[PDB]
């Protein structure tokens, strides 16, 4: 199937018609997405099969065909772009200054942009175009809006 | 059966729509991977 680097939609035909359950990144022959999008299940790319290789429910990440390849990190100062791929809609870059998730184990970048649940797995990029994490796991604040963490894996 | 479809290149776009605030929030992460607000 298609292995060209880029952003991809994750679809299913189990429910009514064709539904977009999430988004992912293809880089160096490995497909990267959020665990809640696929639940670790196998994926189809045309006539080819993508088998899970690594995953972790707590980090909410999963890689297919090989180990996690994305290792860029937000610098803590600069603006970033969410390359949002919403269901049924064209890919669109949105620039924003990330906030912070403060935890008992350290701080994490956060992006306060509102998108449907099927946009989960959309990549967040730095000015060099490097993927600093995926959008889709966060919290609902007082005003009803969604604030997602910049979720990044570890490159072994 | 889940399947994938290409949606675009991963590149920074000059003069893209700039929006979104930068909130500083105290959060907790549980063993199930769910974030919650700590107050
Ligand atoms: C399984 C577990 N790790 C998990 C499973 C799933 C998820 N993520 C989501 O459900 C998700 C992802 C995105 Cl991109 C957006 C939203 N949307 C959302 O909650 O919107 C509320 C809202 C109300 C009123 C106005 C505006 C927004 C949810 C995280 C974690």
């Amino acid at each position: 199937g298609e292995t060209t680097d880029g952003v991809y939609r994750v679809m299913t035909r189990r429910l009514l018609g064709s539904t977009q359950v999430g988004v992912g990144v293809m880089q160096e022959g490995v497909f990267h997405t959020m665990w809640h999008v696929t639940k670790g299940a196998a994926l189809r790319s045309g006539e080819g099969r993508l088998d899970p290789y690594w995953g972790d429910v707590k980090q909410d990440l999963v890689s297919y065909c090989g180990p996690w390849k994305l290792d860029a990190a937000w610098d803590g100062l600069s603006e970033v772009q969410l390359l949002a791929v919403p269901p049924g809609e064209r890919a669109k870059n949105i620039q924003t200054l990330p906030g912070i998730f403060k935890t008992k184990d350290g701080d994490i970048g956060a992006v306060a942009l509102d998108y449907p649940a099927g946009t989960s797995g959309s990549p967040i990029l730095d000015k060099c175009g490097r993927v600093i994490g995926l959008y889709g796991n966060g919290v609902v604040i007082k005003n009803g809006s969604y604030v997602s963490a910049i979720t990044q894996g570890k490159r072994e | 059966d889940m399947y994938i479809e290409r949606a675009g290149d991963i590149t920074w776009e000059k003069d893209a729509e700039v929006t979104g605030n930068s909130p500083r929030l105290d959060v907790a992460l549980d063993e199930s991977g769910d974030f919650s607000l700590v107050e």
